[PDB]
């Protein structure tokens, strides 16, 4: 019956070649746990831990073997076909370089937005002749506002956005953005 | 605890100066 | 007990695309 | 519990020169 | 004629912890 | 017609976590 | 001929990196 | 004289525990009365008989208990009381959920690896760290396989196990590694 729970290591944005391994739980003990994609005939089966854990490994994973996962579980009692109620799908990532961020000045400081159209990044924002990043933050949504004070503000810069922790994964650098004065 | 993991590597370079 | 020091900075980056004429 | 991941690294250097 | 070989079985259990 | 052999052997498992101090 | 049974699951990874000096 | 009659097992003489196990007892000519012997107690258990020449028993999802030497014997009420046939070869069933790893080594310019336990008829599956799909694979008849690899290409840490050649699979713990310098 209820729904299972499923997550990915050690990230669910990856580079390529990068080992997945998919852990799901139940919150009630099961025999199986089938592992869900849109557009697979039959399921494909975890391999069981536990009765409430259990795993399947992607071996050096390629870009198509991103998508949308979700893992159901089942008791041979319930009968043939049946399964639980279908986990929250685990969205996963695998590029070698994420889309380029925009580097904008927003509607005296200044503010520049570099924005990408992806969650949970890091962002850092480049001054140029001035080597290590100027400014970074983490951001759940998927855009960071660094502020620059006016009289240190001119000059030219760049951003680009990354996953938090190895294996990286890193944005193209945005376009360059010119400060005038 | 131990040192934390190293930084990513920074982005691709500023494009350089106009020439001839 | 405490926090490990922080990690090392990153490698920098391949150098930039070439400039215009 | 390890420490954060060090800061991003920096920005590659500026490119080559602009051709004719 | 016969069929064509069956999918590979799944991978493997991770491996045991390294030395110190 | 006969079933064609049984898949290969599945790959071995990821290498393990790094060791304690 | 229909398809192969898949094969066995593979054994155990091999062992993780050293620890911390 | 009451020649001895066939004994086999299905799915696998080698089973994971759970598995439901059908005994076949065939006799060479005609009988009523199929009785299954187990070294304890005294007392014989009975087939299901399903012809004159075939019996047969189910033994529900198996325990590692459950596994041991089994003879099968046929019998007719004519023979008079307590007469039974020439006893079958001995079915040797093994239940496990997994089992003993096997010893690796590198045999006293090619190189030989020996992959070894002391089960009969199993696949052996020689691995190289760093490498994720089986070098080789090869069935045997003999408790060990032997794999040769090219000596420009030998050295490296390879590890090895062995299985059931068909389902349900139950597989041997993996050796410990062998590191060829
Ligand atoms: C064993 O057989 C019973 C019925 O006799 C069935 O309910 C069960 O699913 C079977 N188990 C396996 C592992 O095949
Ligand atoms: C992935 O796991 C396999 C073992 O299945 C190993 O050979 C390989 O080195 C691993 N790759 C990475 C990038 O960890
Ligand atoms: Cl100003
Ligand atoms: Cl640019
Ligand atoms: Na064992
Ligand atoms: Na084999």
């Amino acid at each position: 019956h209820p729904k299972p729970w499923l997550g990915a290591q050690p990230a669910t944005v990856v580079t390529p070649g990068v080992n997945v391994t998919l852990r799901c739980r139940a919150p009630q003990p099961a025999w199986r746990f089938g592992l869900f994609k849109p557009g697979e005939i039959a399921p494909l089966l975890f391999r069981d831990v536990s009765s409430e854990l259990a795993e399947f490994f992607l071996e050096e994973v390629t870009p198509a073997q991103g998508g949308s996962y979700r893992c159901c579980y089942r008791r041979p009692d319930w009968g043939p076909g049946v399964w639980s109620q279908p986990s929250d799908v685990l969205e996963l990532l695998v590029t070698e370089e994420l889309p380029r961020p925009s580097l904008v000045a927003l509607p005296a400081n200044v503010s520049l937005r570099c924005a990408g159209r992806l969650r949970n990044m890091s962002f850092v924002l480049y001054r140029e002749g001035v080597a290590a990043p100027l400014q970074y933050r983490h951001s759940a949504q998927p855009w960071a506002d660094f502020t620059l004070l006016g009289a240190r503000a001119p000059g030219t810069y760049s951003c680009y956005y990354h996953t938090p922790s190895a294996p990286y994964v890193l944005s193209q650098r945005s376009e360059v953005l010119v400060i005038a004065a | 605890g131990p040192p934390g993991p190293p930084g990513p590597p920074g982005p691709a370079g500023f494009p350089g100066p106009p020439g001839p």
